[PDB]
């Protein structure tokens, strides 16, 4: 009444709301999905990680207070970032910009999903992962932003959400967790983005690499992606409940296994020849090697843990692994041929191994000093570095032969007389367009589907240009208006001009005339 | 002893630091240190909202603002792009011109409603404490409060989900963020009415915080009937997603739902004795306000005066809002019949009162939207039309 | 041969004088559906302007929708393509052709096809969305239907490539 | 030992490890029991390493394998492993939720979720084991 | 070139660090890694508060609970101890017993705080967006608001200010940190009245947030009479830092305190359309509540029942509350004047409606202070002297 | 009125507030210090760092967590 | 500049040097010096704004300014007054900043200090003693 009442302190707990979200869905003949799927199935799961939104928001800011306070000003005191070894710090240009776009297309994706979810619960969790996608965009764009303030090479740090469209790498990137997440089946994505992208390969992407920057200097990095994967957890046990309805579901688990494998070789396509050169070749100290990396995490643990477990119940192991681990193996060799060919194309300044770093690749992968070691050596012997050269490798290739291709589908570069990975060149003409596969898997991908995947490659756009026009065009140059962003040392004297560039009378070809 | 190595940390190993200093230039190679320096600032300096937002989408030349090239990689079977033109009938010279005016990057944006969460417990445990709902008139608790303060979640979950597509298909990183926190704010709505619902039955006894009723009556109830239509339309009946955040907030939620949740649950909790109502529609006023900011400099500043497509943009926002703007008169107009369950009160809750509240909802509107798109709108007529709903 | 710049060059340029001279909402829209089947999609019937085309497709569908806001009443903006033809009628008509299509082959073509004749402005924006998920989903299970069943060999002569290499 | 991060084929290096590696056997994925846990160090979890998971979690799990890998901790174990914050709250002496348990809970390899004050990860297929 | 040594760091400069790494042992020199873990826990594990707030006062054995010895270093002229037990009557063996349940430490506090400040800010800019202002009642906001919760401001920072010798006096470092942060609540809540006042005045021409009046009728109305006498008494007349703690929070705030901010500005603001109100008395009830918890702690848990001095300091609690209770039922009786010049809204203004005010304050002030101490009270005794002063 | 108000957004800032602060104090007989002291001059000084509550413990809590973010963390 | 160093005088002075200075009769009284010390905490915003502000057109308006770096925080000395307006520094730094964002790593004064407006001032002036040397 108007005296009594228990004045006992209570709230009320995050888990109390949530126990009512799944009520708060109503029935109406248009509440389904706007979105192209083949998955049909029931899936009124429930969410493992319980949240709302003010517990969300507690939990994220809390990460970041710490996360801020180490940056801001622990790690700035003792002047951390210009700690790095350059090579490193080169390193972080691309694996944040480009991983910065994977969140961003995350974001997308995730939406999809809270757009193909049914039940509020699976709603109400995807919204999380949603907002947790923004925060990844801006954690790793904070990254690139501090080394633009503290590290002794901001060019490049400081500008690659335009630069990256200069060269050829950035085009595999919009696919492998990008393009090939945001532009296909919704329900889907709980098999590419999530079975696949996050339980899979964002271990290595973001919690191994941290073990590489701190080896090389770089302690901002582990500081802000190790806060980054904490929020991957609820994103991995979101697919996995989505998963579960499929394999439920006759009539949707006939889907899954091409799904998966699709999924599965789309994005090892590219992310194990980038990530592995990556890490071997842009760093000074070496973790472990590349392969032992991915058998570790790729296929041992999460070929085990979540695929071999699955297999239980119908989900096969994908049929493209026994490919995927000979690119394992070569394939960032391979591509670290073509990264360090058409240097002046990206937007940081790379270091050929030195005596020490040559004995670690030939150690650990015997037959590298004969093939890969001794072109590397005589672009050095040639004047690889030296601004006054007029030695471009790239021009060397074609001059023996080494011609470089582009693949349709997946957009990751081909040398088929050097490489050592899984690939070989075909050649198509279909209503007078050539078009160059190089594997089983995505040609099967554009045969089936060509308009899919109508991707213009780097010579197509570039073709009969210079190679300076196109860099000065693109604002691949430093404050000065002439230096390039990219070099072919670490070094900080005899950097390279767009003269310099110039010299080298670079043109781009069309690869397949020939054809 | 580990089977793999401990890796030397460079930072302070003393063999690997004097290798990294060995190797790092005396000097820094270049001296812009502005992160994307090259985004147009829309205030005097530009801001780390912007350097940590602007340009994050990989837009190619072809859509308006891009600075990539080229087709996407991959499509969805058929040819419908990652990205593209046909996602809304509205356009611009460049869509990332839109800035929210709270400057909201995910860290201020979650910091903020961390704040809110922790007070919020805190002053639930005070409350209780207290003993302040004592006071509360038992009818409005029990027969208007619980029952279509409840039901009124479902609208706030409903635009919620309406979001949905808008996170998939908008077309720049800023408006992306824009929507998304809107959406987050939204649901946080619904959350926290039924976290008052909760709270209230740990200290009434026999007081029902289920769902069961409150959903009955917003699927059923003829005083949600023109509500719920609405909703349904803009979550699920359109996917142009500026068409979503036009009709959703600009229209609909700032008619209807201000009406709602300002000059219903919120104002006459301070006519019925309600010391706690108070409270969480500060929540969700505080959150329209902010999301009003966005929304307004999305489709006034940017969309309504772009310099090419202004006038042609204003064709289709004068068509959503005559359209949704009717189904709000006509939800506003089937929800009015709630006054006649309500204990009269002068200049409140008679005649008078709900007709000047009508007035500032429809003239605070036609200020703050109607006005900026060139949207003609008759206040009186409006208020009369939803007058023709209440019981005199 | 030798390309122009990417973002202005006189293939661009000179689209932008052929798209000013457009007057009529009938005039844009055949022009974009001639447009959209000679240089979209892989059934197009030219490459010529192949790194251009996109940025010229997004300049046409610019003049044409300021014609429709200019010319047309707001209940066609809403109700009806530019072609004239009920906008829900062109739905159910291609939802129907997609769903009789006897083949992947048929119906990748049917999908291609409605969005070179119907992509906006020519379809109101929601019609059309709806639509192209629709024939979207149809598409997906009709290709996803034994996926690996058929060899490279075969798929190569069912696509009807010529083919200029293959790599031993 | 077989759940080191180093177990196994990892022990191999040159062309010891590419003939293992490229084995016909090992071209197909292999059924996995164990889990694999991340914990970012930080002043909290480097205490719950120390004093729960490397003490009671070892004691009722002994194939638990604890790694250094600088920035993080990296735990393997076989079938789960369960953390609850109710111990490391009282650990640690301030308030500590489950949910600020995963404020450096980094990665998980396996099926995880919380439930009350645990938090677990687990190699049970739950929805598809019984 | 500056001129001083630009100091190498042995955290990363490899010869420095390579000289420590040798002179650091090869393992702990010991395994006890709690700080201070001789401090007795008042719960299951000792807390971080205890641990960074325990024994930080440097008592000698001769005050209880001290583990130093000794007489100070330097005393006052004449002889008084630096710290010293003539400081209070009541006695006790350990002057560290008690724990402030909400276990503030500085951090803590300023957090939560912090998080009040931020979140204000924004509800106000969102408030006066809103335009709520407009349905309150005039004559509320311009006659009873400005003037008397105005005037209630100097009540609140008188109770601020007779912490200044409690801080300087009380014998413990869990005791001080209670006080102070008590004391900066207190100033808090006078600083949040003006607050509002300084907010309507930029919404409400001709509206004055002047402390002229409000001070004027402290000083002078026959109202606040009562009131002022017994702050100015529990302020400057008194130096007991025990008695100023327990009159001040314990009975005077507790009643008089209670009743004005809780049953008169809140409940009525919630009668009289203020929707304005009740955002800035929810601060208030919140830190009076956790104030509470921790004064309850002091004088109940540790005074009125130590071992071996409860029954004495109930002796003296007693003769306070014997004496302060009856200064604030004067207060209170003063106070209730007031009502004669609000608009009379039944079952809140009216004799009914002030009565059950009056046993709802008087009644739980028996149930949380004067049954934990022993003193006994009539609350219907004590409703009716008040309602002596109300005017039918 | 009813209808018509400045719906600008606003706040009050800490100085807004602190302008009145010396106002709070009021004169009675008892308002001496209890503390024995040589000092009896006139000291109406003022206030060089303006704060109050509020913003005292935001500007202490922003401290606070860059201090403890780089030792628990990094 | 170079009498506002850190090691400027007597400092230089070393072994018996310095204590012949250091315990010399004219030094054992102290003399009025009309400078000032600021002390700022190393941190990202600090950083920034000794190398834009106080290293630019604070130098140039007040080129006694020496500023020295000291590992943990920056020692900064001067004639007659220091100033750091919060209004410049929030524009370098692209986010909200006002006087009392920027005291949060103001670690040491030497001298009057205070805030008026956005502006945070230390000068040798003694105010309140000190008479203004003009009406305006
Ligand atoms: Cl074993
Ligand atoms: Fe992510
Ligand atoms: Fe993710």
């Amino acid at each position: 009444d108007a005296l009594k009442v228990n004045r006992a302190p209570v709230g009320v707990e995050p888990q109390e709301v949530h126990k009512w979200l799944q009520s708060f869905n109503w029935d109406f003949k248009e509440n389904r999905t706007k979105y192209p799927t083949k998955y049909h199935m029931a899936n009124e799961t429930k969410e493992q990680f319980k949240v709302i939104a003010k517990e969300y928001a507690r939990m994220e800011a809390a990460k970041d207070e710490r996360q801020f306070g180490t940056l801001l000003d622990g790690l700035t005191r003792l002047g951390a970032g210009n700690k790095v070894h350059p090579r490193w710090g080169e390193t972080m240009k691309v694996i944040s910009n480009f991983l910065e776009v994977g969140e961003y297309n995350a974001i997308a994706a995730s939406a999809m999903l809270w757009d193909s979810a049914t039940a509020a619960e699976q709603k109400n969790g995807y919204l999380a992962q949603v907002l947790d996608e923004i925060r990844h965009t801006h954690q790793c764009a904070f990254i690139n932003h501090y080394y633009s303030k503290h590290y002794h090479d901001p060019a490049g740090h400081n500008d690659a959400r335009r630069t990256r469209a200069i060269g050829p790498l950035w085009k595999g990137m919009k696919r492998v967790f990008a393009d090939g997440f945001i532009s296909g089946d919704a329900v889907e994505c709980s098999v590419n983005l999530q079975l696949v992208g996050e339980a899979c390969f964002t271990n290595p992407l973001i919690v191994a690499v941290t073990e590489w920057a701190s080896a090389n200097g770089d302690e901002i990095t582990p500081t802000v992606f190790l806060s980054v994967e904490t929020d991957e957890l609820r994103h991995m046990a979101n697919g996995y409940q989505t998963v579960v309805s499929i394999a439920n579901d006759p009539a949707s688990a006939k889907f899954l296994n091409t799904d998966l494998n699709n999924a599965f070789w789309t994005q090892q396509k590219y992310f194990t020849p980038v990530l592995g050169y990556l890490f071997e070749y842009g760093s000074k100290f070496k973790v472990e090697p590349w392969v032992k990396t991915w058998n570790r995490w790729v296929y041992e643990d999460w070929g085990g843990i979540w695929i071999g477990r699955l297999g239980k119940y119908g989900v096969e192991s994908p049929a493209s692994l026994r490919d995927a681990k000979r690119d394992a193996y070569w394939a960032h060799h391979d591509l670290a041929l073509a990264a360090y060919a058409m240097w002046p194309l990206g937007f940081a300044r790379l270091a050929l191994p030195d005596e020490e770093d040559q004995a670690w690749f030939e150690a650990n992968y015997p037959g590298w000093a004969d093939h890969y070691g001794k072109i590397f050596n005589e672009w050095k012997k040639l004047g690889y570095e030296d601004p006054k050269s007029g030695f471009i490798p790239y021009q060397w290739l074609l001059a023996n032969g080494h011609d470089v291709y582009i693949d349709r589908v997946s957009q990751v570069p081909f040398i088929p007389s050097l490489a050592k990975g899984t690939g070989s060149l075909r050649v198509h003409e279909f209503n007078g367009k050539k078009h160059s596969l190089t594997d089983d898997w995505g040609e099967r991908q554009w045969l089936i589907e060509p308009e899919r995947y109508e991707c213009h490659n780097v010579f197509e756009q570039y073709e009969g240009r210079e190679l300076s026009e196109v860099i000065a065009e693109g604002h691949g140059v430093r404050s000065d208006g002439k230096t390039l962003i990219a070099q072919p040392h670490t070094r900080g004297d005899n950097l390279w001009t767009l003269e310099d560039i110039k010299r080298a009378g670079c043109v781009f070809p069309d690869p397949l005339a020939k054809f | 002893p580990q089977s793999s190595q401990v890796t030397k940390r460079g930072l302070t190993d003393p063999e690997r630091a004097a290798i990294i200093a060995a190797a790092v230039p005396d000097h820094a190679l270049d001296t812009q240190r502005k992160y994307h320096y090259f985004i147009q600032p829309r205030w005097k300096r530009l801001s780390e909202y912007e350097q940590l937002s602007c340009y994050a989408q990989p837009n190619p030349d072809w859509i308006a603002g891009g600075l990539d090239w080229g087709d996407w990689t991959q499509k969805f079977h058929g040819g419908r792009p990652s990205w593209g033109n046909e996602s809304t009938e509205l356009r611009t010279t460049d869509w990332y011109r839109h800035r929210d005016p709270a400057r909201r990057w995910h860290h201020p944006y979650v910091k903020d409603k961390s704040e809110e969460a922790r007070y919020t417990q805190r002053f639930l445990a005070a409350y209780s404490s207290e003993g302040s709902i004592r006071t509360i008139d038992p009818y409005w608790r029990d027969e208007i409060l619980n029952k279509y303060f409840g039901a009124l979640l479902y609208s706030e979950y409903g635009l919620f989900n309406a979001h949905s597509s808008v996170g998939r298909d908008c077309l720049s990183d800023t408006i992306r963020q824009t929507a998304v926190f809107a959406a987050l704010d939204k649901v946080d709505n619904a959350q926290m009415i039924q976290m008052e619902r909760l709270f209230i039955a740990k200290l009434v006894p026999g007081f029902d915080a289920s769902t069961d009723v409150p959903k009955k009556i917003w699927t059923t109830d003829p005083i949600y009937s023109g509500a719920r239509a609405t909703v349904q339309e803009i979550w699920q009946g359109v996917q142009d997603w500026n068409e979503i955040l036009w009709a959703g907030h600009a229209v609909y939620d700032a008619t209807f739902g201000q009406f709602a949740r300002r000059e219903f649950f919120q104002r006459l909790a301070t006519v019925y004795g309600d010391t706690l109502t108070p409270f969480f529609t500060a929540q969700s006023q505080t959150y329209f306000q902010t999301t009003r900011g966005a929304i307004d400099d999305l489709f006034v500043y940017c969309l309504a005066n772009d310099s090419e497509f202004g006038a042609h943009n204003r064709t289709f926002l004068n068509a959503w809002t005559e359209h949704y703007l009717a189904s709000s008169v006509a939800a506003l107009k089937d929800f009015v019949g709630l006054y006649a369950k309500v204990e009269k009160v002068a200049g409140a809750t008679d005649r008078a009162g709900v007709s000047e509240a009508l007035q500032r909802v429809f003239g605070d509107w036609k200020i703050d939207y109607a006005d900026k798109i060139g949207f003609r709108v008759d206040v009186d007529q409006k208020v009369d039309a939803v007058l023709a709903g209440y019981k005199n | 041969a030798k390309r122009e710049p990417i973002h202005d060059n006189s293939i661009r340029t000179e689209w932008e004088a052929k798209i000013a001279k457009l007057t009529s909402v009938d005039q844009a829209t055949k022009f974009i559906q001639d447009f959209r089947l000679a240089y979209t999609s892989p059934f197009r019937k030219s490459y010529d302007i192949d790194v251009d085309y996109q940025y010229i497709e997004r300049k046409i569908e610019e003049k044409l929708s300021v014609l429709k806001t200019e010319k047309l009443p707001v209940a066609d903006l809403i109700t009806k393509a530019t072609t004239g033809e009920d906008a829900a009628a062109v739905e159910a008509t291609w939802i129907a052709k997609i769903k009789a299509a006897k083949s992947k082959y048929e119906a990748e073509r049917i999908h291609i096809e409605f969005r070179q004749l119907y992509k906006p402005p020519v379809l109101p924006v929601n019609v059309f969305l709806r639509t192209d998920a629709a024939l979207g989903t149809v598409l997906m299970e009709i290709r996803n239907t034994d996926y690996y069943g058929t060899p490279l060999e075969g798929l190569r002569k069912e696509r009807g490539v010529k083919v200029l290499h293959l790599q031993a | 030992a077989h759940n080191a991060y180093n177990a196994g084929i990892m022990q191999c290096t040159g062309k010891a490890f590419a003939d293992e590696f490229f084995a016909e056997e090992n071209q197909v994925v292999h059924e996995s029991n164990a889990v694999v846990l991340v914990l970012m160090k930080s002043d909290e979890i480097d205490a719950i390493i120390e004093d729960i998971v490397l003490k009671g979690g070892k004691a009722k799990n002994p194939s638990i394998v604890v790694e250094d890998k600088a920035g993080f901790w990296w735990i393997k174990a076989d079938g789960a492993i369960e953390i609850d914050a109710a111990e490391a709250g009282e650990l640690l002496g301030k308030p500590f939720s489950v949910y600020d348990l995963l404020i450096n809970v980094s990665s998980t390899v396996g099926r995880a979720y919380t439930l009350g004050t645990k938090f677990t990860i687990t190699s049970e297929l739950m929805g598809l084991d019984r």
